[PDB]
RNA sequence: AUAGGAUAGCGCAUUCGGUCGAAUUCUUCUCUGCGGGAUUCCUUUGUAUUUGCACAAGGUGAAAUUUUGGGCAACAGCAGGUCUGUGAUGCUCCUCAAUGUUCUGGGCGACACGCGCACUACAAUGUCAGUGAGAACAAGAAAAACGACUCGAACCUACUUGAUCAAAAGAGUGGGGAAACCCCGGAAUCACAUAGACCCACUUGGGACCGAGGAUUGCAAUUAUUGGUCGCGCAACGAGGAAUGUCUCGUAGGCGCAGCUCAUCAAACUGUGCCGAUUACGUCCCU
């Protein structure tokens, strides 16, 4: 019939992650094609399951949602999906439902965490010369 | 800090002075008037006369301000 | 169909939009199909030296940049229809090369 | 053990400004000997108004200083 | 049909409340699944207090240059010893943490001669859960223990107000000093 | 292949230094005062900015043909494809580089460096700079050396955009007693015309416009 | 981790080709306490010899003792290529041969000796106790 | 220092049988410092009691393991 | 129950199960069938120059094997250079500061040719490998069998 | 499952960047020239308050105080450094068996030792072996010369072979002037319920020293140029006295990668991203 799709992104450092949410037959969610329960370690996987634990699997029913995450490392790549996968589900509801659904959602998700639904800002800072990072200096001798 | 220094404390005199009928207390319309009748390249400037202007307008409603004539 | 393409490639970004937007203007003269214009990724050419001529004092550094602006607009038109668009007095420092797309 | 509560800081008090001086009013039974009865105390570490403290002696008492 | 969190998805938050008063605002049983939480909790002066008091436990096991930044690693170790914790106390590790932490750090102090001061709540709930993470981290260095089995014995032994614990032994050792100095 | 873009503009950089300096050395003593070049598939034209536009040509274009004869010899350019032309600077006295030559030239004439450099000064400013400050320092007096430097007006001397509202020229004499380093630094005036003057207002002036 | 009885005729140290070797240890972690066998070596010695490395030495028979020993003395018999010896080309004798136990110190005796003989800088070095690669 | 033993024998194989269940914690490194024996040793046979179901495993990884007797 | 399909789905492909688990099964499998060419130098030889020690593994051939099937799967057209970066380790080089180096491409070679003998693979057309029908279906064919805990 | 836990789904089931398919539709993600956006803006049964200038918490918000990090940075100076950057330069020295210039060979690297900086470690929050998922800054080839007749080759890299048997190599076939090839940039810190080996020992820690083989760069490798292989490891080092450096958030620390020097060689520097804290958010005790 009609497609019923939304897209939403997250972000957490370099980190992209871009989630296609489709109404579908049944509930499917995969992150670079791996399923939920496939994604290790399971501290990350726990991560990633708070975009759907903290409001119930009743308003994922029949979402099926694709997260490509590129840039950043593990972790990074990991907020970076559970922020898409929580966006994606507000959106959906943002376009196919009515606003009282969807705030009761968006104060659900940021009851729990900001970072759920709100971009970290947070950036490498850059080197300096005369410094071996950020703000370490050279070592300083005197005798 | 944010302590204004004297050229914007200045400027939002000198707005007040010629423009005290065009502006009130919200920030956000009295950004929008000086940007018509200011000249500056930063806009940081701009944003920060907007807000002491409207501090004065403020001021002025509680008496007078020294400084500001409105002869 | 001959689909020609312009590239405007300058180091200043006043002078290559100015060059492009007379191309734009131009081109949509002759009522030819465009696409882009398209800003590709703008490269920065970067020096890192010491200041000092000698090798005394804290190491300080001086970090010398030049950045690279180019533009690609592809215009369906024959090739004396783009010699008339391109026809006209551009900036100092500014490249624009005219290729035919395979 | 008793308990006070932090009801004011004073200040930042000692050479390095480590140690704080608040003023602890303990908090006591109602009709205890110790209602409502506040002291000045030195606090090491971090401390803000409304913070609770765990008393060992409440004999002493800080010196104003 | 949204759940209240579950720690590893093992251990429940309800009903955790530390024993002492004085710390009852410092120590966090906000309900978490796993010690791992990209916030900024260093932004303000105590609002690393309101950070979950497993985290903060994990944190602290993040120490030396080859602990530095392995969080993945901390959150395993707290998996494997809240298992532990759970066999030896045959209770809610959660609780026996929380009672762990609020006993760790002395209530009194001596500072600079020396003289006895007060320490704040915040200061004994981060020199508890420093001291612990310290005590485990040099009784497994050269030994046949594990990490998860150090830290284990040594919470354990801090939440009954064992002798044993390393981080109980500095408390009474700091407190009776202070106590000389008054 | 055909070089990177760049490889390019490195080498354009590169071309236009050396042009630079080959013609800050030959037109020294004709208020040499900078040098653009416009490049077409026909032919590269090269503009020379002079206050003695004159002796930048001399009789019938000579001396601008030979500037030419050494630029197609060097860069190795075909016949009819480089062409020079010599402009000459609206107002000398806002120009850094013409200033700072014509201090030199009146050092070199034995002349005091008081009067030389007050002279720069009483000229510049009379050209609508907003101010004016030159420098001379090495061996001035006697075998000790000291710096000596001469203002006037207004002058700014961080951020950015002084890189734009000042113009900056330093030159070295070649005095008996050894060499003396002579620095003119010019406050363009702003003026909505892009030749001589930013064209921009002051980043920190702020001005309210009057009302009807 | 075998899950195995220690056997009646466990030897906490075994002597294998003139070394004291530790019967406490895996069978190719006790190998390359001979010397002139490493890691590598003896987990060929140990694949050649049809003896798994997951055996404690000292549980080693002696029949199993002389097969790693002939193994050790003549690993070229055993099809173990020529790359992955000690002497590939012996500078004197110009076979490739395998060195061990203390034919080691006695071969690196004879090359200084050799060495010195020539007056050859390397040799010199050797001589005066220094460094003889770049070093400084 | 201490001298762990790198195989069983039936002694301490038995006491392995027998003691080690009913034992509210298991773990190789305790194990090993109760029999005296080598933790690579102690890792493997709390394996092979966890098979015959005398002990059950409470928290597995790749480097831990965590045992405890069966109700 | 733990092998019960989760509603609707049925059958399984690649990426859905395990990768270790996967891989772990498939090597038990060219193992078992005894059709895959062995090298005679995987008895000696490490599986990158970086590796400090011998792979420690009797069956590290068919485990490796099994990978790379698998890298062929996800990411069609590689070749030996781009499976080296998939199994590079870092090296340690001593009081030096360790680097990242990618492994030899031998095994790699000799591992895409038992697979191409096998038929699971094929030379890719302009270049690089790919998995034929057959490895296609070998691959998703195993991994419902890894889904449904029958392993061999 | 060899013993197999916990972890979402319960009108249309998923997957295939070689399926080296074909067409419509688009900009959510990416690229970017000019804009917008934040300023003490709003609140306070706060502080301080004649006033004013302001401050503190909390809102709003992507961001809440010089937003964050840099660049620039006055006037006076220093007998600070550079005559080893320049066809910058005064005086002076050498100037035809030269202090000019070139060529050959040595040296700048020498080692009883002292000192400053860095790298690697002393191990089980580990070492090996395997497997998984996974960045960002960046670099890449040549002429008024050589061959053909404007083009080719130099530089980087992919794929394949070498390969019916080690690495490092060696070879072809393409591609890339660099958002186009490398490249869907498979970095390693990290992860693994891997049912893997080791088990507290100078030990499978450490990898310094040294021996033989072979390859590569170069006109030339001896004083090992640099990789790769097998040996040596029995060389100390089991956490370091007095003293002392740097640091307040994507920071310290840890981890690599690129550029740069470069025919060959990084424990350096200049950048880049990844994992990511403890503590304080105070004072004038020391400097
Ligand atoms: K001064
Ligand atoms: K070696
Ligand atoms: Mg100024
Ligand atoms: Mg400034
Ligand atoms: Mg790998
Ligand atoms: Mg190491
Ligand atoms: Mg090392
Ligand atoms: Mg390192
Ligand atoms: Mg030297
Ligand atoms: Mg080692
Ligand atoms: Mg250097
Ligand atoms: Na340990
Ligand atoms: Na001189």
């Amino acid at each position: 019939y009609a497609l019923k799709q939304v897209q939403t992104f997250g972000k957490k450092k370099t980190a992209i992650a871009v989630a296609t949410v489709t109404k579908a037959a049944q509930c499917n969610i995969k992150v670079n094609g791996v399923p939920l329960q496939q994604i290790l370690p399971d501290t990350l996987r726990a991560k990633i399951m708070e975009a759907i634990t903290v409001v119930g699997s009743k308003y994922y029913s029949r979402l099926r949602i694709d997260v490509a995450v590129h840039g950043g490392g593990q972790v990074s790549q990991a907020y970076a999906a559970r922020q898409a996968i929580a966006k994606g589900l507000i959106a959906f509801f943002q376009k196919y439902h009515n606003e009282v659904e969807k705030a009761a959602l968006k104060d659900k998700f940021l009851a729990y965490d900001k970072f759920l639904l709100i971009a970290d800002p947070r950036r490498c800072e850059p080197k300096k010369w005369g410094r071996h990072s950020a703000r370490t200096r050279f070592t300083k001798s005197y005798r | 800090g944010k302590i204004r220094t004297k050229t914007v404390k200045r400027a939002s005199r000198q707005v007040v002075e010629k423009y005290y009928s065009k502006l009130n207390f919200d920030f956000y319309q009295n950004k929008r008037v000086i940007m018509d009748v200011t000249i500056a390249e930063s806009k940081k400037l701009k944003n920060k006369i907007a807000g002491y202007t409207t501090h004065i307008m403020k001021r002025l409603a509680r008496g007078p301000v020294r400084g500001i004539s409105l002869k | 169909g001959q689909t020609v393409r312009l590239t405007i490639t300058s180091r200043n970004a006043k002078a290559v939009e100015s060059v492009t937007s007379q191309l734009l203007t131009r081109a949509r003269d002759e009522k030819v199909t465009i696409h882009g214009p398209v800003r590709l990724p703008t490269r920065t050419l970067k020096i890192t030296t010491r200041k000092t001529p000698c090798g005394n004092g804290t190491n300080t550094w001086d970090t010398f940049e030049l950045k690279i602006y180019k533009r690609i607009i592809d215009l369906h038109a024959p090739t004396e229809q783009v010699k008339k668009i391109t026809s006209f007095t551009m900036e100092s420092g500014v490249d624009v090369s005219i290729t035919i797309l395979d | 053990a008793q308990v006070g509560l932090i009801i004011k800081v004073l200040g930042r008090t000692g050479s390095r400004g480590n140690v704080t001086q608040v003023r602890v009013r303990l908090m006591a039974e109602a009709g205890s000997p110790d209602y409502n009865r506040t002291i000045v105390r030195n606090v090491k570490g971090p401390c803000k108004e409304n913070d609770m403290l765990s008393l060992m002696e409440t004999e002493r008492e800080a010196r104003r200083l | 049909s949204s759940k209240t969190p579950k720690l590893f998805n093992k251990w429940s938050f309800e009903g955790l409340e530390t024993s002492e008063l004085a710390l009852r605002d410092h120590i966090s049983t906000t309900a978490a699944y796993v010690p791992h939480t990209s916030g900024r909790w260093q932004k303000r002066r105590f609002y690393k207090a309101r950070m979950p008091i497993v985290e903060r436990l994990a944190n602290g096991l993040m120490f030396k240059g080859r602990g530095n930044g392995r969080k993945l690693q901390a959150a395993r170790l707290l998996k494997h010893t809240l298992e532990i914790i759970h066999l030896l106390t045959d209770e809610n590790p959660l609780q026996v943490v929380v009672d762990a932490v609020s006993k760790g750090a002395p209530r009194e102090d001596s500072t600079r001669r020396r003289q006895a001061v007060d320490v704040s709540p915040m200061r004994r709930v981060n020199e508890a859960i420093y001291q612990m993470c310290k005590g485990a981290r040099e009784a497994a260095f050269r030994n046949l223990k594990s990490m998860p089995e150090c830290l284990a014995d040594e919470i354990v032994n801090a939440s009954k107000g064992s002798s044993n614990s390393y981080a109980i032994k500095k408390k009474d050792e700091v407190e009776r000093v202070a106590k000389a100095n008054r | 292949g055909p070089l990177s873009k760049k490889r390019m503009i490195i080498r354009d950089g590169v071309f236009y230094a050396e042009l630079f300096e080959f013609l800050k050395r030959e037109l020294a003593e004709e208020g040499f005062s900078g040098v653009s070049y416009h490049v077409t598939t026909l032919r590269t034209e090269i503009v020379i900015k002079a206050t003695k536009t004159r002796e930048v040509l001399g009789v019938n274009g000579r001396r601008i043909r030979e500037l030419t004869a050494c630029i197609q010899q060097r860069f190795n350019y075909k016949e009819g494809k480089l062409q020079l032309y010599v402009e000459r600077v609206e107002v000398r006295g806002l120009s850094a580089m013409a200033q700072v030559e014509s201090l030199r030239f009146k050092l070199l004439s034995n002349l005091q460096v008081r009067r030389a450099a007050m002279g720069i000064i009483r000229y510049v400013m009379e050209s609508g700079a907003k101010g004016c400050e030159v420098t001379v320092g090495g061996k001035i007096k006697g075998q000790r050396a000291k710096s000596m430097t001469f203002r006037d007006g207004y002058m700014i001397k961080s951020g950015t955009a002084h890189k734009s509202f000042v113009d900056s020229a330093c030159r070295h004499c070649y005095m008996r007693a050894g060499c003396i380093g002579v620095k003119v630094k010019i406050m363009l005036p702003g003026d909505s015309t892009g030749r001589n003057g930013p064209s921009e207002p002051l980043p920190d002036v702020i001005t309210v416009i009057e009302p009807k | 981790m075998s899950l195995t009885l220690i056997p009646d005729h466990f030897q906490h140290i075994v002597r294998l080709l003139n070394t004291n070797v530790e019967g406490k240890r895996k069978v190719p972690f006790a190998l390359r306490m001979v010397k002139g066998v490493g890691i590598r070596f003896a987990y060929l010695v140990c694949k050649k010899a049809g003896i798994d490395v997951e055996r404690r030495a000292g549980t080693l028979t002696a029949e199993e003792l002389e097969k790693i020993a002939e193994i050790i003395a003549d690993p070229a018999k055993f099809k173990i290529p020529d790359w992955f010896l000690n002497r590939q080309r012996d500078p004197k004798t110009g076979k490739t041969e395998h060195l061990s136990s203390s034919m080691v110190d006695t071969r690196l005796r004879d090359d200084l000796e050799r060495l010195k003989k020539m007056r050859a800088h390397r040799g010199v070095r050797h001589a005066y106790g220094l460094r003889v690669r770049g070093q400084h | 220092a201490l001298q762990n033993a790198v195989m069983f024998d039936k002694e301490t194989y038995d006491k392995l049988r027998s003691e080690v269940p009913k034992y509210k914690l298991i773990t190789p490194s305790i194990i090993s410092d109760r029999l005296k024996i080598a933790v690579s040793i102690a890792a493997a046979g709390l394996k092979q009691l966890c098979r015959e179901k005398l002990i059950r495993l409470v928290s597995c990884s790749s480097k831990t393991r965590v045992y405890t007797r069966i109700v | 129950n733990k092998i019960h399909r989760i509603g609707k789905r049925k059958g399984a492909t690649l990426k859905d199960v395990s990768a270790w688990r996967w891989i772990k099964t498939a090597a038990r499998h060219f193992k078992q069938e005894g059709k895959i060419f062995v090298p005679n130098c995987t008895e000696i030889m490490k599986s990158s120059h970086g590796r400090e020690r011998a792979p420690q593994n009797p069956d590290w051939y068919y485990i490796r094997c099994a990978a790379v099937l698998r890298a062929i799967y996800l990411r069609p057209g590689v070749g030996y250079g781009g499976l080296s970066k998939r199994f590079g380790n870092k090296k340690n080089y001593g009081s030096r500061p360790e680097h990242t180096v990618t492994s030899s491409t031998g095994p790699l070679h000799w591992a895409c040719k038992s697979l191409t003998k096998l038929g699971l693979v094929e030379p890719g057309a302009q270049s690089g490998q790919r998995l034929t029908r057959k490895g296609h279906k070998f691959a998703d064919s195993l991994a419902f069998q890894v889904q449904i805990r029958k392993f061999g």
